[PDB]
């Protein structure tokens, strides 16, 4: 809301957008995140194969990419969220059986 | 308890590539010699390691030579007094330190083998400390026998001024003024503490040519493998 | 005439036998010259500071 | 099929050294691992070398290390490539641990405790390492550090004197010090094969703190030739050191003999454990101070239980950064701080340093972690 | 006859040399002047050698 | 994990040369010191304020320790 | 079509020696080898030393 | 060998160092010694392949 | 220690002063006794059931 500056602000400096990848792409894989990157649909997973691969070669260059090909903060899909979201939901839940 | 640190005099022998003067390092030893090796030991050096440095074999042997030690058993089981030679080391003044401290008034006078080495400054800390003997300023004395020395810590020392001009005749003949003799005397100490200098830079010299020479030999085999990569390009073609 | 990096590579550097043998030759000539050239730079650099250098006027 | 992958001595050799699938885009950082390996055979060489012209006899120790220096054959090269190879070997200890600690590879928690372990083992192997010579350092350091220990409650003035065998630092200590020295280095060639054996379980870490799965290189001939590039470099460093200023990273103090009664001016350990003795001086209490100084090392295997951040690695993260460096700055700020006397201004700003060092690990950057998140959505 | 003593002449009479001279003179006769203060005056002469022998060493050496 | 059996990728094509067709430092200084300055402006004011804080309380704390071991006027 | 596959132009990262796409690397290849191993051979020899 | 032109002390010195690091050496070996006895299994007293009685 | 004028001193000062030392100092040699007994035992073994076809 207000904070909205900040937020756009941090994305910027955090830098990731540099090298294409979209936020879900920088997320530490645990376990959970393991088996929602397993749940993605074959277009949603080659994507971020791909942005990863690209992350990585600009990454063994030290360079970045092109400004017009940076990701915008606003086209930032959040593309991990509804499979994430519902691999804790369950595990929460056999957590809680499991008492 | 102020503190006054010595200043950094070019010495022949301050850049990275530079070799100790070897005829002051032959001056420096007569400094030990006439002056030091009365009230300091030198336990280190021995008069075979004057050889191939200030003088020759058949020098040290005669420097050798002209100074007393002990040796023993004979077959008899007793002990004697001989002529030194090469193997023998350079003899301390006293049998121990408590003989030392007595002849100093309590105070005991350091080993010079590594004194360079065992002072902060090296020597120009020594050098000053040689030539930095002054008056007292006022609002000071130190026990009758404890001399003011600026570079000293906490001021006030337990040695005697030691040198001065023409101390001593040199067997080079150069004039023996009181910064000649301690700028010497400083160089032999050096070596004392350090004969490896010349070798170690030697070695420097061409440890930095070699190294010159196969980093980027080796940065270029880096490169070299590694192009592959660096030059490669990617596409992303779904159906 | 093809250029003298091919020259060195059809003669030497083809063969992994000829390759090494140029090696053992090639650091055998390396140490002489090397030590030899940069130890006429060190002397140089300390002219009449060493033994060396001043072994004359005791001999 | 080859006698690469057949042979069972040249299978390990081939699957954690050849054809080990490495991250494409690892940076300079993870060139420190190979180099601790070199540093450490480094120091067992030359060790061995020196150990072959030593003696551990209080009265013979000093005029041991100084004889090797004069009359042994290239005895002063081994020994100050000894001496600046310990040097060598904590400047890449600490660059190889920031490494982990920014990027944070420390969640391979094994890999990573293994590592805490190796850290004081090489302390542990250094610090009676310097004792051998038997300089006033040397014994001084050795009596003010070892005697710390006195301060534990019922037992602990036992414990000093059984270390010792006897009431000071002397005789049966310079022996024992000489032979646990000449033992651990061996040790920690094991640990480290454990080390790498459960690194070998996940492989490498990497810049981005992202799987690095989908491009993976062959080590050789990649690293191979890096890692090849990185010795020249670590030679570079250790023989600029042994060549040109091998006195610069000791102590004079250690060139005259040790002197019971004799104590020198600043007594001081060396530069590499100064950062831990600044934190021991900060705490007025004694036995606070020592469990302190305790806590300075251990805390390291806290560090992965800290860890808020939703990513890995601190590339991605702006404010992780600042703390990180700050984090190293203030260790620097300790170092100097270690090396000075006990007056003002250098124990109020000892004081704070090692409040920041505290306040930096266990609140700080975990707060740093969880505020970058909320700034993300997460 | 010594070259060390002439050159600290010579680098006595700077301004950075002069100025720590009087300054050192004003303790020598502020202490010696007044009666029982165990205030001394070692201070001041550091300061006038420190810059003193700074000059000397950069030419000292030129003579021998 | 051997090679073929890390992960599963689809649909991305990797062109490359051989090392003996190409030059080791390509645009090495031309494109080089940018890069250089890029990633170090990116880092700077990351990197740099801490350190500058310690040689300002370095710098502090030394000559403070120097004015400290003076006598006062009094 | 895979036949819109063509390859990316390297010209930038190429050897001078191979610039010319109507002549034959076949020329340059003893040359090419030979700077390249040289390096190779050269950093053993001081190596050895 | 000896350090010298008897068996004295440099030679008693680098025996102490050498007996020092040996026996770790040997540790290693032995590992290696099993990890290639590990290739094959046991022998027996019979001499005869004993897969079918483990 | 490995001086040649203290190393006899002390190895009958460990069987002498040191706490236990005389037992540890006689394990450790008729401990390499042990271990020669071991190996040539260990070898005989192999020689005679064959074991060296490993
Ligand atoms: C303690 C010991 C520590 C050992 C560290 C190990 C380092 C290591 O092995 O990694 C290779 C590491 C990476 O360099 P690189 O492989 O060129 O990668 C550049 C990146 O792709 C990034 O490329 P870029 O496009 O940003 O360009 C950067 C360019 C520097 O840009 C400039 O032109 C300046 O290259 C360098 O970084 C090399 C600096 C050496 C300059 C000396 C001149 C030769 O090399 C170095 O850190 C420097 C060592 C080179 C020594 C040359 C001596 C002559
Ligand atoms: C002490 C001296 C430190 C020297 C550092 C050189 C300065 C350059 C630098 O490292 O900063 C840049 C910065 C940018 O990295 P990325 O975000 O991954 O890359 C983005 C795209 N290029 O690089 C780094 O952070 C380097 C990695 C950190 C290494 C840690 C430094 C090690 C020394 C400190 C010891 C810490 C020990 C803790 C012990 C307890
Ligand atoms: C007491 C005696 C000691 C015995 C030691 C034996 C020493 C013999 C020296 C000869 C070594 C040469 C052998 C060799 O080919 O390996 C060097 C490597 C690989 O070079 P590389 O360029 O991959 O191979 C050349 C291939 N060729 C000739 C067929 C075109 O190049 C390197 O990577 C090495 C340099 C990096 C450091
Ligand atoms: C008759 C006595 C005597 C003579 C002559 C003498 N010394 Fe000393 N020296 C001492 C005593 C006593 C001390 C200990 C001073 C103290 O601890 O206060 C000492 C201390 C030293 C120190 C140690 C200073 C320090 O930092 O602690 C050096 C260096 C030294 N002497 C060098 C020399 C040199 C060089 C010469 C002559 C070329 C020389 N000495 C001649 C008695 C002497
Ligand atoms: C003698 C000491 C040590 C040796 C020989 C050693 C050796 C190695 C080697 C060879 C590697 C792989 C190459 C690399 O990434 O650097 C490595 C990785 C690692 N070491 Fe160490 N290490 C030592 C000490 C430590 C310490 C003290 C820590 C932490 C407190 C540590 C933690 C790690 C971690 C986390 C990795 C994984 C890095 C990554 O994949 O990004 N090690 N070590
Ligand atoms: C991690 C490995 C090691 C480290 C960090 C280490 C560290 C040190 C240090 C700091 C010193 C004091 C150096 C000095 O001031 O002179 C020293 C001395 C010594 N070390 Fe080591 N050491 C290691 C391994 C070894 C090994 C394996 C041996 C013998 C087999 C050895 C034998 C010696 C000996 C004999 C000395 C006394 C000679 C001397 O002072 O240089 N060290 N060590
Ligand atoms: C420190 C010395 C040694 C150690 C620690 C060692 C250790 C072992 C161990 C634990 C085994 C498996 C148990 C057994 O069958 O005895 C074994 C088997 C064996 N060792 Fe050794 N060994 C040593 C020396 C030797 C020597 C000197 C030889 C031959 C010259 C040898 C040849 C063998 C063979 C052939 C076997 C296989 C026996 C079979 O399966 O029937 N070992 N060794
Ligand atoms: C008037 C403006 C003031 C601003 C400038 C500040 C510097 C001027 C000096 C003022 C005094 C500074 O305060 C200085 O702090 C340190 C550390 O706490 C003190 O040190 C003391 O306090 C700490 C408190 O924990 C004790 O553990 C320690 O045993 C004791 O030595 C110094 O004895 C004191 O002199
Ligand atoms: C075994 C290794 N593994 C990995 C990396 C980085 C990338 C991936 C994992 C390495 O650099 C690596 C490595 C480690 C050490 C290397 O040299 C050695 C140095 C010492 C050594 O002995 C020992 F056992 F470590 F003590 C063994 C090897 C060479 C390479």
């Amino acid at each position: 809301r207000w904070l909205e500056g900040i937020r756009k602000w941090y994305y910027n400096a955090a830098g990731f957008n540099k090298l294409g990848l979209m936020r879900d792409d920088t997320i530490h894989e645990n376990d959970d995140v393991k088996e929602a990157i397993r749940r993605l649909p074959e277009n949603l997973y080659n994507d971020r194969v791909f942005r990863i691969k690209r992350a990585l070669d600009l990454s063994m260059r030290q360079q970045i990419l092109p400004k017009e090909q940076w990701t915008k903060y606003e086209e930032d899909k959040s593309y991990l969220e509804p499979y994430l979201k519902e691999v804790i939901r369950e595990r929460k839940e056999r957590e809680e059986w499991a008492k | 308890d102020l503190e006054l640190h010595p200043p950094s005099y070019p010495w022949s022998h301050r850049g990275l590539l530079s070799s100790l003067d070897h005829t002051s390092i032959r001056r420096g030893f007569q400094v030990y010699k006439q002056v030091c090796s009365s009230c300091h030991s030198m336990d280190y050096v021995a008069y075979r390691h004057l050889v191939g440095v200030c003088y020759t074999e058949d020098e040290a042997k005669a420097l050798a030579e002209e100074v007393e030690v002990q040796d023993g058993p004979n077959e008899d089981g007793e002990m004697f007094m001989r002529p030194g030679k090469l193997s023998d080391y350079f003899p301390k003044p006293y049998p121990n330190p408590e003989a030392a401290r007595a002849a100093n008034n309590g105070a005991l006078p350091p080993d010079l083998s590594y004194i360079v080495r065992a002072r902060h400054g090296g020597e120009d800390y020594v050098f000053s400390l040689l030539t930095g003997y002054c008056e007292p300023p006022t609002g000071v004395s130190l026990r009758e026998g404890l001399y003011f020395n600026p570079y000293f810590p906490g001021q006030a020392i337990g040695m005697a001024p030691p040198i001065y001009n023409e101390v001593l005749e040199f067997d080079d003949g150069t004039p023996a003024t009181m910064s000649q003799v301690a700028k010497d005397v400083c160089t032999f100490l050096r070596w004392a503490a350090e004969p490896e200098h010349d070798h170690r830079k030697r070695m420097g010299l061409k440890m930095l040519l070699m190294m010159g020479l196969l980093l980027p030999l080796v940065y270029a085999m880096k490169r070299h493998k590694w192009s592959v990569l660096k030059s490669r390009k990617l596409a992303y073609r779904p159906p | 005439a093809p250029t003298l990096t091919a020259r060195l590579y059809s003669l030497l550097f083809r063969r992994t036998s000829t390759f090494a043998l140029t090696i053992v030759v090639g650091a055998l000539f390396f140490e002489r010259a090397f030590d030899q050239g940069a130890d006429a730079i060190y002397e140089h650099i300390n002219e009449g500071k060493l033994w060396k250098h001043i072994k004359h006027k005791y001999e | 099929t080859n006698i690469r992958k057949s042979h069972p001595l040249m299978k390990i050799v081939n699957n954690a050294f050849i054809d080990l699938p490495a991250p494409s885009n690892i940076s300079s950082w993870w060139n420190f691992g190979s180099l601790l390996g070199i540093c450490l055979i480094l120091q067992i060489l030359t060790g061995l070398f020196l150990a072959m012209h030593y003696t551990s006899d209080t009265t013979t120790a000093f005029s041991s290390v100084t004889h090797i220096c004069r009359d042994v054959n290239y005895g002063w090269i081994i020994r100050y490539m000894h001496a600046n190879g310990a040097s060598m070997f904590f400047i890449c200890l600490y660059m190889h641990v920031g490494r982990g600690l920014y990027y944070g590879s420390y969640t391979f928690l094994e890999t990573w405790n293994i590592g805490v372990i190796l850290l004081l083992t090489v302390m542990a192997t250094a610090f009676m390492g310097y004792v051998l010579p038997w300089g006033q350092m040397s014994f001084w350091g050795a009596t003010v550090i070892t005697n710390l220990l006195s301060a534990i409650p019922y037992i602990g003035t036992n414990l000093v004197e059984w270390i010792w065998g006897g009431f000071s630092v002397d005789k049966a200590t310079l022996t024992r010090f000489f032979a646990f020295h000449f033992i651990l280095p061996f040790i920690i060639m094991a640990i480290a094969m454990v080390h790498l054996l459960f690194l070998h379980e996940t492989g490498s870490n990497n810049p981005t703190g992202i799987s690095s799965d989908v491009d993976k290189i062959p080590f050789h001939p990649y690293y191979t030739i890096k890692d090849i590039l990185g010795a020249l470099l670590l030679i570079l460093a250790l023989m600029l050191l042994v060549l040109f200023a091998p006195d610069l990273l000791g102590d004079p103090d250690n060139y005259t003999p040790a002197n019971p009664l004799n104590t020198p001016p600043h007594i001081k350990p060396e530069w590499y454990f100064l950062f831990a003795y600044a934190i021991l001086r900060s705490i007025p209490n004694k036995l606070g101070g020592v469990l302190a100084l305790a806590f300075s090392i251990l805390i390291l295997a806290l560090i992965p239980l800290l860890h808020t951040s939703k990513q890995r690695s601190m590339m991605f993260r702006p404010l992780s950064q600042c703390l990180f460096w700050a984090l190293v700055a203030d260790l620097l700020t300790l170092t100097w701080i270690g090396g000075q006397p006990v007056e003002h201004p250098y124990i109020t700003i000892g004081q704070l340093a090692s409040v920041l060092y505290f306040l930096l690990i266990l609140v700080l950057m975990p707060t740093a972690g969880t505020i970058e998140n909320k700034l993300l959505k997460w | 006859v010594d070259p060390l003593t002439t050159v600290r002449e010579q680098c006595e009479q700077l301004e950075k040399c002069v100025k720590a001279r009087e300054r050192l003179e004003l303790c020598d006769e502020r202490v010696s002047s007044r009666s029982q203060t165990e205030e001394d005056c070692t201070e001041e002469l550091l300061d006038f050698l420190h810059a003193r022998d700074h000059c000397v060493a950069h030419k000292l050496f030129n003579s021998l | 994990r051997q090679f073929g059996h890390l992960t599963r990728v689809r649909h991305v094509i990797t062109y490359s040369l051989s090392p003996f067709e190409q030059r080791a430092f390509p645009h090495y200084f031309s494109k080089g010191i940018p890069n250089v300055l890029r990633r170090t402006r990116a880092c700077i004011l990351r990197v740099a304020p801490p350190f500058v804080a310690f040689y300002l309380v370095y710098t502090w704390g030394t000559q403070e320790f120097e004015k400290s071991k003076r006598k006062n006027p009094a | 079509s895979h036949t819109d596959i063509k390859v990316p132009d390297f010209s930038d990262y190429r050897r001078p020696e191979v610039l010319d796409s109507t002549k034959s690397s076949k020329e340059s290849s003893e040359a090419r080898k030979g700077f390249s191993y040289l390096v190779t051979a050269t950093t053993t020899v001081g190596v050895a030393y």
